[PDB]
RNA sequence: CCUACUUCACAAAGCGCCUUCCCCCGUAAAUGAUAUCAUCUCAACUUAGAUACCCACACCCAAGAACAGGGUU
């Protein structure tokens, strides 16, 4: 079993020992009460979020704007409560969930600023020697939405 | 072992054997490379093991007397081969390129004046393929041409 | 004399690799002598 | 004011006799200069990224094509942090 | 975070010079390490039309080491163009003329093959010995890790490494040597 | 570099990761220290290029330069 | 390149005169192991084994299609 050390008995990535459960359990609870002391008295300063809105992720700070490529069918000015946040960082922690974070932990909330179209974007197909050419112009819906609150709780 | 003294006066003298470490890990094997669990563990570059199966004079011992199997034997025979020409064993000479894994002899070999045709190529050996047991600490495997 | 299946023909006739290729050398008579 | 800096909005000159001044209120004393990282200094593209000390601990540090400009960024880098106008403040509560 | 705004963009895009020693190793890990900092490409600035790379200064290629054969069995060809103007040498004589020129054109080979590449090639300074110009060490700031760890020979084991390593076997007592 | 303190919360579906900042030693730093053609070289070799990004171009290509240009944040 | 000869004649020429500088590798050896002899060794090894050239208006020119180059003390 004993191996003498030559150039490939131990393999070249370094050798890491795994801590044992019950005082890693100590670390993470010392973490967690570092960190939930730090989000009670507001020690941090402002937010960012990845939040998981129409089908793509965006990272959102406060105070700032996002174009979605669809009608959202809301009135405009209208508050939202962007659910399905997934990150949320601060200058000295991160909370990243599995994959979401709770509803009851993070609250987002966006507005409808502004429902345009967007620019004519043209669909032209062509195939040569066939006398294959066809035109499209599309001109697809957007939704300006303005991201005002990363507002965090305690409850860890 | 033993030396021939030679001054005129010539004499054989046995000198100050050494003897094997005392447990083998794997004893009730063949080869000393059994015995200490290393079949598939070492390289060129370790030059402790290699050196001890090494004459004086940088040659390497025969089977009958170390005692390894064919195998074995064959792969230090190319390991030594390998570790003398990367100059890995200053201390074994007879009495300036910068080498390792080189397989062939270095004054010997005809350049590559055609590489050929991608499906065809000539490639440039690289190590020995007698090494192409050892443990792989890697996905894509040795890459043996060049 | 390049031969690519080298034979022999004497006892004094020995193959050695030199420079790459197998040879058979031999000195009663040197005309055995041979090349891959 | 929103993304705005702050001496885009309250421009100012000299702005490490400001945080001296700033740092004789506090009962601080002087600040001393240190030159933490540096690059290309001898080319046309230096980078010199220069702390600002108060008792063997950095207030500050900012970087710079020069070591005037850094220093005096990092000068300005502190006078955010003291006065508590950084880029991370927690944004304004509407 | 909290610098101007010409500061922070001059503290992210401005280049930086990075040592590499090249005794021992290969030309090609060099030039895979060298090549990827002249792009840019270790950066998460990274932008193909940024012009975001960096500056490479790999010192002691003379000593380089082809892993194998290559000493002579690799050959680089060139054409000037004159009839009868096809030169190849090996490895080992193109090393012999200029004693650079083969880190030089394992970099060339491994960076993309458009217009940016002369000028990423006059980023990337390349000496023979140990012996810099001063002028460009005073601005390095990094020294990248060897790619290739050296194996060291017999004469560089200390006693303790050696009385560590079991003798695997017996020798009989006659025996010539 | 890596020097980050990971946690999970007691019942695992979050995980928290502290990372503070950590600045730089007094000790880490120094004290601040108180023709046409060869035109081109001259420039090249100050600035690490080619040449051929300081040779001029055409009224042709100088005119089709936006020099009204979208910024941003 | 033009001192002669020759076509020729303030030049250009040959038919005339001058100068022209170093290596090729395939084998033959010695020491020598795997294989304690031996063996030239796709074993470690030891022999036979690039300087030159270049390089800060006008008028006439041995420079020249033009431009360029040279000279004008
Ligand atoms: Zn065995």
């Amino acid at each position: 079993g004993y191996v003498p050390k030559t150039s490939l008995s131990s393999p070249p990535w370094p050798e890491v020992v795994l801590p044992d459960p019950v005082e890693e359990t100590r670390h993470h609870a010392e973490v967690v009460k570092k960190v939930n002391e730090m989000i009670v008295t507001g020690q941090y300063g402002r937010l960012f979020a990845v939040v998981h809105f129409a089908s793509r992720q965006w990272k959102v700070t406060s105070e700032d704007l996002i174009l979605i490529g669809n009608e959202l069918d809301l009135a405009c000015g209208e508050r939202i409560r962007l659910e399905k946040v997934l990150l949320v960082g601060a200058d000295n922690f991160t909370l990243l969930g599995k994959p979401l974070l709770g509803k009851d932990l993070v609250r987002v909330e966006a507005t409808v600023i502004e429902k345009t179209e967007s620019w004519p974007r043209i669909i032209m197909r062509f195939r040569k020697r066939k006398n294959f050419k066809k035109k499209r112009i599309v001109t697809t819906p957007q939704t300006v939405l303005r991201i005002n609150s990363i507002e965090i709780a305690p409850c860890l | 072992f033993r030396e021939v003294v030679e001054t005129t006066i010539i004499e054989g003298r046995i000198t100050a054997t050494p003897k094997e470490s005392p447990n083998p890990p794997n004893p009730s094997g063949q080869c000393p490379i059994c015995r200490w669990n290393l079949k598939h563990k070492y390289n060129y570059d370790d030059v402790l093991l290699l050196s001890q199966f090494i004459r004086p004079h940088g040659g390497m011992l025969p089977r009958k007397i170390t005692g390894l199997c064919q195998e074995e034997h064959r792969k230090i025979e190319e390991c030594v081969k390998m570790a003398h020409r990367a100059g890995l064993l200053p201390n074994h000479r007879p009495r300036q390129l910068n080498r390792y894994l080189t397989r062939w002899a270095p004054g010997s070999v005809k350049p590559i004046y055609k590489k050929g045709p991608r499906w065809n190529r000539v490639r440039m050996p690289v190590g020995s393929p007698l090494l192409r047991d050892n443990v792989c600490y890697s996905r894509t495997p040795w890459k043996l041409y060049h | 004399k390049n031969k690519t299946v080298l034979k022999k023909r004497c006892k004094d006739c020995y193959l050695v690799k030199r420079r790459g290729r197998w040879y058979v050398y031999c000195k009663t008579h040197p005309r055995h002598k041979q090349r891959q | 004011m929103t993304g705005k800096e702050l001496f885009e909005m309250w421009k100012i000159i000299n702005p490490m006799g400001l945080l001296v001044e700033e740092l004789k209120k506090r009962n601080v004393s002087a600040p001393e200069s240190r030159l933490t990282r540096q690059s290309g200094g001898t080319t046309a593209l230096p980078l010199y990224f220069v702390g600002l000390y108060c008792d063997k601990k950095l207030i500050a540090e900012g970087p710079g094509e020069t070591v005037l400009v850094a220093e005096e960024e990092a000068a300005r880098v502190a006078l955010r942090k003291l006065y508590g106008f950084t880029e991370n403040r927690r944004p304004w509560n509407y | 975070s909290s610098f101007s705004r010409a500061p922070q963009q001059w503290a992210t895009f401005a280049r930086i010079w990075y040592l590499l020693d090249g005794k021992m190793q290969p030309p090609g890990k060099l030039a895979a390490m060298a090549s990827i900092r002249l792009q840019g490409l270790h950066k998460p600035v990274y932008h193909a039309l940024s012009d975001c790379g960096d500056h490479v200064v790999i010192m002691n290629t003379r000593h380089i080491a082809f892993s194998g054969n290559k000493w002579e069995q690799k050959v680089y060809s060139s054409h000037t163009g004159y009839p009868g103007g096809f030169r190849q040498v090996t490895a080992a004589q193109l090393h012999l003329r200029d004693p650079v020129a083969i880190v030089k054109l394992a970099i060339y080979g491994m960076l993309p093959k458009n217009l940016h590449r002369r000028t990423m090639m006059e980023r990337l300074h390349l000496f023979p010995d140990e012996y810099i110009p001063e002028d460009i060490l005073k601005n390095l700031v990094e020294e990248l890790p060897q790619p290739r760890k050296i194996p060291k020979r017999l004469d560089e084991y200390t006693q303790e490494e050696i009385d560590a390593f079991p003798r695997l076997w017996t020798p009989p007592e006659d025996y010539r040597l | 570099n890596c020097n980050v303190e990971l946690a999970l919360t007691s019942d695992g579906r979050t995980i928290v990761c502290y990372h503070p900042s950590v600045d730089i030693p007094y000790e880490h730093t120094k004290p601040i220290p108180r023709e046409e053609g060869p035109m081109i070289e001259q420039l090249s070799k100050m600035f690490f290029t080619t040449k051929h990004r300081w040779y001029p171009h055409g009224r042709y290509h100088r005119c089709r330069k936006n020099l009204n240009p979208p910024k941003d944040r």
